[PDB]
DNA sequence: CCCTGTCTGGCGTCCTCTCACCCCATG
DNA sequence: CATGGGTGCGCCAGACAGGG
């Protein structure tokens, strides 16, 4: 699905575990109440010299198989379409057609 | 092997190599904490004679 | 100036050739060329004079001296000793506990049926002294309670 | 004295696997509390079963993890090394807090 | 260097049949 | 308990000093 737009979603997860956790401090307690002078200033114009990338908010969470963008489960990581071929395959455990 | 009674007959090789190995032992420690010069050229001479 | 010797004893033997060394020492009343006797090896403080080489090696239980040659046997090279009494000093020492430790730390288990093996502390309770790892037992890291000093720092 | 918690996700499974953790412990430690069933997280996921239109052909699935407590009684060396190292069925979580 | 004396090593028959006894010592 | 600390053989022969 779009190769180039899986090898856009692969280089989004590099910069945010490059820059940010490590530099998501800038906004962390520098954007919070200290000397909030041009110190604090400087910060908020500091981190826009960061890639437009790295950060998390970029990140689309596609599908690990078939990279489809809509319909995606943070369980398993899979869409909708490929989480369920696998499991009335039985590749997920404890999983079935379950009624209550 | 052991004898009758049951305390064990033990050959003269064992005696030689359980020698060497108990100086190889005594000569490695005095690598990692070591000693003294004269004290690791006595021990590698007697592992020499061993 | 009192300067250092080695002697050979018979390995076991070697507290009661210190004190027949002594005996010896104030037997034969050369207190002046004497200073200590530390401990298979036995330390001396001395000089040397044909009397007091012969004094040691009339001690019983006592083979020679260790050095360059017989007539003129060696002090003290010291290359490794200044570290066997630090190992020894440290050993005998008092064992700083581990109480240092964070989450995601890897610790080090010595006690119990966990001895010897490593794992690492998820939780920490410096009020209950008591640190959260779990030991890969099978595999299955099997998160047990231990205290600083059960387990060392890695 | 030790809390024995153990999850897996087939009931025939956690509970003949319980039996056994407690005849390797009764046989040397012979206290044991008792087997202790948790009340069971069923996580649904019920999501569209099309690849396009028809937003009403829906699939309702859901995994059931159990748990399971024996919390035994003694804490003998014998004991500790018979459940702390000893654990069996693979599939099978267990989790022990002292 | 060319002969002479010393210093250590290497070796000394084959089959059998009993017996007796195999590291203290000790803080 | 576990380890470690005699002085009666005689010839051959070649290598090592030792004069020579």
């Amino acid at each position: 699905a779009k190769q180039s737009m899986k090898a856009r979603e692969v280089k989004r997860v590099a910069l945010a575990d490059k820059y940010f956790a490590k530099r998501a401090e800038l906004k962390a307690i520098i954007s919070d109440v200290n000397a909030s002078d041009e110190d604090r200033w400087n910060a908020v114009l500091k981190l826009q010299t960061l890639p437009r990338d790295s950060s998390p908010s970029r990140q689309r969470n596609r599908c690990r198989q078939t990279g489809r963008p809509h319909g995606f489960l943070r369980k398993f990581g899979l869409s909708r379409i490929k989480v369920r071929e696998a499991a009335m395959r039985g590749e997920i455990p404890g999983l079935k057609k379950a009624s209550w | 092997v052991p004898l009758d009674g049951g305390r064990f007959a033990t050959s003269d090789l064992n005696d030689l190599y359980r020698r060497v190995i108990n100086r190889n032992n005594r000569l490695k420690r005095l690598l990692d904490l070591a000693a003294p010069d004269i004290i690791v050229r006595n021990e590698k001479r007697m592992l020499q004679e061993a | 100036k009192k300067r250092w010797y080695v002697v050979q004893a018979f390995s076991g033997f070697e507290g009661r050739v210190a004190t027949s060394l002594r005996e010896h020492i104030k037997l034969h009343n050369m207190e002046d060329l004497f200073g200590e006797v530390m401990v298979g090896y036995v330390l001396v403080q001395m000089v040397m004079n044909d009397a007091s080489w012969h004094l040691v090696r009339s001690v019983p239980r006592v083979m020679g001296f260790i050095g360059g040659t017989s007539d003129r046997p060696a002090p003290i090279s010291d290359k490794e000793v200044d570290a066997i009494m630090n190992r020894l000093q440290q050993v005998g020492d008092k064992p700083r506990p581990k109480t240092l430790f964070e989450p995601g730390e890897m610790v080090r288990v010595n006690d119990g049926p966990f001895a010897d093996f490593n794992g690492v502390v998820e939780e920490v309770d410096y009020e209950k002294s008591r640190l959260k790892v779990s030991v890969s037992i099978f595999g299955r890291a099997t998160p047990v309670e231990l205290d600083f000093s059960q387990v060392e720092k890695a | 004295r030790i809390r024995i918690r153990l999850k897996a996700f087939d009931h025939r499974l956690i509970d003949q696997a319980t039996a056994e953790i407690v005849e390797t412990a009764k046989r040397t430690g012979a206290q044991v509390r008792g087997p202790i069933p948790l009340p069971t997280r069923k996580e649904r996921f019920t999501v569209l079963i099309s690849p396009h239109v028809n937003k009403d052909a829906r699939d309702q699935y859901e995994i059931r993890t159990h748990l399971r407590l024996v919390d035994i009684v003694e804490p003998t060396e014998k004991t500790v090394d018979a459940l702390m190292r000893l654990d069996l069925a693979a599939g099978v979580d267990v989790q022990i807090s002292l």
